[PDB]
């Protein structure tokens, strides 16, 4: 899936980015106003001069958009401050908004329909963002025809990059915070790429249960980072290990032992 | 709705006195975007930290990475501090090595 997000932020702060899931792949830098590639492949297959088309409507409907906001905050009850978040793109495809973080309004088929829970609110801003069935039909186009013809030559150009293989690395430490007559084994595993991972406790070959992984967490590198944790008697820390499996580790798992220094 | 940032501090690599590295301070989950991000060494600032881009989840509540290089000695310590409307005071969060 590729998606652009936009955040709009009223106090009149604007972003525009666009992201193969995780992976963030353009951004929009509003003093040149300009679309700016992150990867040589961002820009897929699509031709140096049809990539200045794309520019045009996001020049016009980027501030179109952002202006059009605040002369209607009034009517639509917008109150200072505030924020509007979009996410638009394709896997099927997608366009929705968010007010102060919640659900608002979405684009469907060919008009934008307001969240019921949203409220009146909501349907006073469709009727607005629906006053133009062309600009609508523009739209309706963007994300049928125009993102997922994108998302294939994306996905092709950067074939390379997105299904490379890195290998992890990973250390043990002490937990800060074990209860009494406990301790806490932390096992951090970091530099793997792709994303899906394995990681636990062990007693030989008998997976530790107890064993607590975090959420997996980015590095400016684009690796990925991850802790998992287990709480024991300090009496029973004997013989444990923590094992890794990875995609880029081909079956030779990294092992590594609770001991030395450590005990 | 406002939401109150998660806030997590860890290495890239393990520590090793004396080697380079880099800090990460990974703060997510929090609404409105309007936040301060500091990483400390020694209870002082961190002169060049680097962020990501502003980006958010799909339930619309933000995240950001902070990260700087830097190189660790036996007696330093390091923290991320964040600010945010939800929190009564600067949230401190320090980063757990042996
Ligand atoms: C970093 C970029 C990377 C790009 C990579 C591209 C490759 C893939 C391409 C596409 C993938 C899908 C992307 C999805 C984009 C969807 C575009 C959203 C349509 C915006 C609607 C504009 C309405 C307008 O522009 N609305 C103007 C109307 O001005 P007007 O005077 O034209 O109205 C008069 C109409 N009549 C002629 C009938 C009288 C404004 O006054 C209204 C309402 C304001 C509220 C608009 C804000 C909400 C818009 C949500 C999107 C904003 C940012 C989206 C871009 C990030």
């Amino acid at each position: 899936s590729f998606h652009v997000i936009w955040i709009a932020s009223f106090y009149k702060q604007n972003l525009v980015s666009g992201w193969l899931s995780d992976l963030q792949t353009h951004t929009w830098d509003s003093n040149s106003s300009t679309i700016v590639f992150l990867w040589p492949w961002s820009r897929g297959n699509f031709s140096n001069e049809e990539w200045k088309e794309l520019e045009t409507l996001f020049r016009i409907r980027t501030i179109r958009s952002f202006e059009g906001i605040r002369r209607y905050a009034h009517e639509l009850q917008f109150e200072y401050p505030f924020e509007i978040q979009v996410t638009g793109g394709c896997e099927g495809s997608f366009l929705q908004l968010a007010y102060q973080g919640s659900d608002f309004v979405s684009f469907q088929n060919n008009s934008w329909l307001p969240y019921p829970v949203a409220g009146n609110m909501a349907k006073h801003f469709c009727k607005v963002l629906n006053q133009n069935q062309h600009e609508n039909d523009i739209t309706h186009n963007l994300l049928s025809d125009t993102c997922p013809r994108f998302i294939l030559g994306l996905l092709d150009a950067g074939k390379a990059h997105l299904q490379r293989q890195v290998k992890p690395e990973a250390w043990l430490s002490h937990g800060p915070s074990p209860g009494p007559g406990h301790l806490q084994l932390v096992c951090h595993v970091s530099g793997f790429y792709p994303k899906p991972v394995w990681v636990m406790w062990m007693r030989g070959e008998q997976e530790q249960q107890g064993t607590q992984r975090g959420d997996i967490l980015p590095s400016a590198d684009g690796t990925w980072y991850l802790r998992a944790t287990l709480e024991v008697a300090a009496g029973e820390a004997a013989d444990l290990s923590c094992r890794v499996k990875h995609s880029s580790l081909e079956g030779q798992d990294i092992v590594l032992y609770w001991e030395g220094s450590l005990v | 709705i406002q939401r109150t940032p998660k806030i997590q501090v860890y290495s890239r690599h393990p520590a090793e006195n004396g080697k380079s590295n880099f800090l990460n301070c990974y703060v997510s989950g929090f609404h409105p975007s309007d936040i301060e991000v500091d990483l400390l060494k020694n209870g002082e600032r961190i002169e060049k930290v680097e962020h990501s881009d502003l980006s958010f989840s799909k339930d619309w509540s933000f995240y950001l990475l902070y990260y700087t290089e830097f190189t660790p000695t036996e007696k330093d310590e390091y923290a991320c501090r964040v600010n945010h409307v939800t929190l009564s005071q600067p949230k401190i969060v320090k980063w757990d090595r042996d």
